[PDB]
């Protein structure tokens, strides 16, 4: 009844089944000879089953140690991103302090979610891009088509919704903004 | 320099954090990442270290899962 | 259609999910615990009685749970 | 002139030769020097460009790599959309098959009660819990009894977020701050 | 929260289905396997519900090209 | 307690570091060598179980397109490539008998999956193209059956 | 020649890289999609056969060590460790019953695989010490079969 | 060239014994793997009879461990 | 002991010692011709007929003469 | 008779058996019902046989085109093989018209079989160990507790045997040598 | 003095400082001077032999390399005997099973006359076989026709040494030199 | 100087060889190689190039599988 | 005055990290774990004492490695 | 038209040209220069910490005084440094105790350069000549 | 008594304190002394060949006429070169044939520094200031 | 006097390839495995021309990675 918390071990049903066949002999009045014989093969059975329990508790103890080494690399990866808070804390409370406006600005457009794709270029018609979230942020950076970012104007070169299918400046008003899918990514060269 | 000085300190504090959160796991950026701050440590014009940091700063803020600003600025 | 044990037969279901949604979270990466949670679940697929399964369930899950963050089940 | 291009070695002996070439056409050199100058300058120029090419090669391979990075968080957010929908149906399914123990565990893990290892079926087995604070503590914890999974567990250790042994007399409401949170609980399955 | 009754059984389904497949060893053919994935992904992000039995279609027909008349003819018993 | 359940029989201290001592050691003896394979009777079960409770769901969205194929798929008839849902793309598809070609197919046109196909081509066991005006009842037991279809999705 | 064997039936040049084509096609069509687990029930035969080829081969040498060891595992005595060689060398076993106790142990030392071991402990089912006086005909019944005997492999 | 015809014998056998332990999927445990390659390398490098069957014996010894008397049983005939 | 149809037993258990020889050349680095040797050594193991059997051999072994310089057929 | 050649083919028996059962219905004039059951079951059971055929065919073009990989890695091995030996030729050919006594005498000693196990040293005392094949080898760089060897001498700090046991230098004569299990290897330091 | 040390850039400090001190201890400057000197001798000194023992480092572990690779060369030695047995007894078995395919291709190895797939066993089926030497060429075919494995291969076509056709008619005892041996001839299974 | 190019050369074509029998898959010994090499080519010393020389070289003579002396200098 | 040196303490061990990393220290695994250990201790050090006896720690690796030559000439401004 | 898919690809396929054999290996190492600015930097930030155990390490290391395991914090740790000279010796040594990094640290062992133990008592002004210079001195740290 | 097994413990430990933290990275880079080192020795050594072709290469490159792609051998085989002035394309340009490496091409195709098809005909003494250059050449191996 | 130029070629080209991996040329495997196969040719030529054509193959790689520049300072001896 409690050894049937191993009723899933295979060498479980031989066992139960040895066993009964046993009772029954007994139940049935059987012989001496089939009766040794029935407990031999039962006393077999038994000693298989044990081991198959002890693989049964092994295999269940390298689960959890599995399990603890995971909670412990979990707490490692929690203290790993403490550090990287404490890192970029410290990283923009320089960059505060450095207080250039080229810097200032994609701070705070990537604070409003206006974030690039590629790297931003220095080259003179460089290629940039850049995601816009939503109307509002794309309002605060886009006159025509020109875009103001870095300290810098460039020229929209074309711009894509979130499906990848191309979307004309026109087609971008307070009111049909509605009616895209964002976010939008501008692609522009430098001025 | 002191605006010098300055500006190079924190271009070392920007590639750590992009260390930590493994961009050197991507060659071809990181590559990119250590020239930008290699320059920038050697420019002798501060605004040649900025217009580079500008670059440097944006890989970050590219990942924007790992660089939730308005959550840092406040 | 048919009913066909309707516990029993909603236990069993539930545990191929959980083990999907295991997967899914990728414990597959560590072969020692997704062996013991294939277990548990093919035992559960196995099962006579429902008191069985449930039990088995209840290990099964706990993995899932000790996951702690990567789910969240709170906001659900 | 061709700014951001004078971190390139190249870029020095360009700008020198093109400076000797005018200087010395300047003070009217003989053709000569002259030729010499120019095609020390047209060498420079050419291997600058090389240079210039090999730059830009750089700078391509990064942004491919951040536009591949971009495509990786999309099917990310994408991964995440369909575990998500994965566990609510997991969730529903759980909450109709109406079990005690289930809920429980499901209760408590919601509250950051959660199980270290494989809940055990079997009697004096071993379980560890972690338990956030001392409210989640009071409402599973009875003195040397911990009721969970509906099963009794007798506490065998409680040990704080610094591996460090800590005595059930210490947990109390008001020594509560004076621990370190959390705390992970070891018991036996009792019955 | 994935939808109506109807659409919660082929989610639901979609999941067994995927998991079948897992235990006939198709994971193997790592191109086919990416494509079941997929399908498997589609109908669980999938809105309407004719989208989702289309995508259990494709699904689907993975697994009776492996099973074969022999074991699903039996197998409906 | 349940320390003593299990912890109980005669006691001290470190007469119990003794007993887990002897059962840890008695439990590796045993692991040190054992069976390593996997038993195919229940990993046989198990298969049937899942596929048992895959398709009574099945049965039970009863959806036209998915029963189409799961009957089709009884009478030997199954896909060779997953089946397409856009225009014009290809299906690959093994006919057993003539029975279940003219179930199916009527001219150049295949119905499978709650949807038509336009048949291109038709191969017999021996890789053969065969044409359709081959393909009837009185001249069936000539060919060399099965036969692959491969039809493109109609609009 | 056999060129025509194959490529025979109606005949041109590259109307034969035609029907090279169809049959890798066809070949790749029936391929593309099918069952890659491994069939069970063959691996099963396969077993019996090297096993059945084995027990074969180890009865024709017919050495008194093999047998003795392979007896003792058909009464259910089994070695937990890989049997040692060496003087002193640990070796446990399993012993599933009295009758096949006494039929390899008397007192203190172990008879087997053609070798003398002295016994230094003896662990029953709940992997408790039993002494070697314990262990008799009469008071058999009363122990928690199976047992696991540790012995040191005799000079 | 391998020796006497009991030699002969003995040094086939263990090759026979190695493929049935790998077809039992030994070769899982690295470590008893390696010990029983080894015992299968000196049965095989052996000159004399006595050093190769006692070799057999341990080597065996990890077959009957893993098959277990109910399937060796009614293996022996 | 027994005989037990000689000649075939006497092809089986040479295919089980070819078998071998491929490995131990370590042609299992090649896992699509290895899993080609393990099925011709299986279908050697179960052949009925003392003629498949020898067919099925002679792909096997052409396997090992094919690693020209590896094995030297003629020291031996 | 042919088609037996996938007698090995696991839907071989099904399609061979529902042969037999169709040709033995027919046989015993069964009624049309059975007839089209065991035609239709012999149909399918022959299209799954065709697909497995597919199957085995595959395999073996898979396992052909590994075969032909290897003979080319073969043939790969063989030139470098070939490249190998021109580049030690070119060596020693240099080696030989360096003419330098210590090198020239570590090349003919390891032309005898004589060779160093681990770097030779150029420190005073330093530990050289080098492999001695045969008793003719050994009397021509050893004399008593001397070793001669690299335009240097070593003092023998220990010999060894091809079974590691220690070996004393008096044990190593013309007539005792036959006894000793070679080869030998000395350990020796600079002078 | 220290030989063989002077590659250490540590070391050319150190002998410098060490000459210094000397130097001006000869002209007999005054204690400070001296003190100086002796101090810079003492820490270059120091630094010296941290090198010294950095060194000494790199050439164990080095020697440490050697001599696993030594123990791994005498496991192939053993790995090689090994194989070698059960090849002999392989082939000993081969020969009792007195087959004429088997024979026939195990004498056509001893020749170098091997195959480079698969030998199948259907008609048609594609072979491929190398062919060494003229005089192999000429006893397994003949016109057209191959002769192995107990079985007729009609050839499809013979390449050279450089994977270039080569037409029947110039594979003759007279023409055999001018060719790119050894031969790659590939036949379909006749019968 | 001639003598010393000579040995320099030498050199060079021995590294060659040790990376030809795959040494470097040895990170330790190929070290210990490549600073020897540099070494020799790094020498004024005649005498400090050959006694590197006879390390380097050594290294070659241990590999007895790779270097059958007495088949080369026939 | 307490402009805090607790941040210039943080800030500086990261500056050192990179100076060891920049002298190829990474190729000591085990001692390149000790001192990213340092250093994530440093930044998330809540008292100033303990923040400089970890940054005491970390900088002993660097004038380990430098060794008194090279310290000395950059001590030089 | 696709008159720049056509002049795109082109600057493509030169640009491909002009790079692939093109060295892209660093030369006369500004790695170097990398180095320094780096390590200045750090120098200059050390100094205006001005913290004690800082100066103090970074002062004996100046004078070849340097430790060659990670100066450990808690009490009873092992630490283990160079002393190059008797000058260094006197200077940081007194009795069983020695004074590093704003710390005391008990004496344990000393060994000399050849290796071997030396005794306290033997490190004075009138024998330290006969001592084989550096030594190296393990001590664990007090309080 | 082992008074060895002491020592040669003691100079192991000694050793490994020396040894665990010591900085096993290159510096003030003699790898630039090796890499001048075996350069020197390769042109030495081609300097000595006295091959045609080889010092044909050679000269062109030290006049920027360098190879961008391996110098092929079989005919029609591709190369691209740079010629970075008129001096140089009239001292290896013969109308549509360059002479390279002791060998003739067929000159195929020449682009701008703008990346922009040249014609033959506009690269003359007249017109070459208003080219933009470097060019870079591509030509097919004649013979 | 054929004093063996054949030798100096193979020679050189041995010094050639150390060269070039002396200036990280294997950090492209495409380009590096062409220079391998450049340099084995070479070793292995029978002809005297075709050793100096291979060597023109090879050496083209080192002038166009060095530049007009570098290899000007170079022939200066």
């Amino acid at each position: 009844a409690i050894a049937s918390e191993f009723s899933s071990l295979p060498s479980y049903a031989a066992y139960a089944t040895a066993q009964e066949a046993y009772e029954q002999a007994v139940a049935n009045g059987d012989s001496e000879v089939v009766l040794k014989k029935l407990k031999k093969s039962l006393n077999v059975a038994k000693s298989e089953f044990d081991r198959d329990a002890a693989m049964q508790r092994k295999l269940e103890k390298m689960a959890d140690q599995a399990m603890t080494q995971m909670y412990k690399q979990a707490r490692s990866e929690d203290k790993r991103a403490k550090v990287t808070s404490a890192m970029q804390t410290m990283l923009f409370t320089m960059l505060r302090k450095l207080d250039n406006d080229a810097l200032n600005n994609i701070i705070n457009n990537a604070r409003d979610g206006c974030v690039p794709l590629n790297i931003i270029p220095l080259t003179t018609a460089a290629k940039l891009m850049v995601v816009v979230p939503d109307y509002g942020t794309y309002k605060n950076t886009c006159d025509g088509n020109t875009f103001t970012y870095a300290s810098a104007l460039w020229e929209i070169q074309q711009v894509v919704d979130a499906d990848s299918k191309i979307v004309q400046l026109s087609e971008i008003n307070m009111d049909n903004s509605p009616n895209l899918a964002w976010p939008l990514i501008v692609t522009a060269l430098r001025a | 320099s002191s605006k010098m000085s300055d500006v190079k300190c924190t271009s070392v504090v920007l590639l750590s954090v992009l260390q930590q959160l493994r961009v050197e796991s991507s060659s071809k950026l990181w590559a990119q990442c250590v020239q930008l701050h290699n320059d920038i440590l050697l420019a002798k014009d501060t605004t040649e270290a900025f217009e580079k940091m500008v670059s440097l700063l944006s890989v970050l803020l590219s990942m924007q899962g790992a660089v939730d600003i308005n959550r840092l600025c406040e």
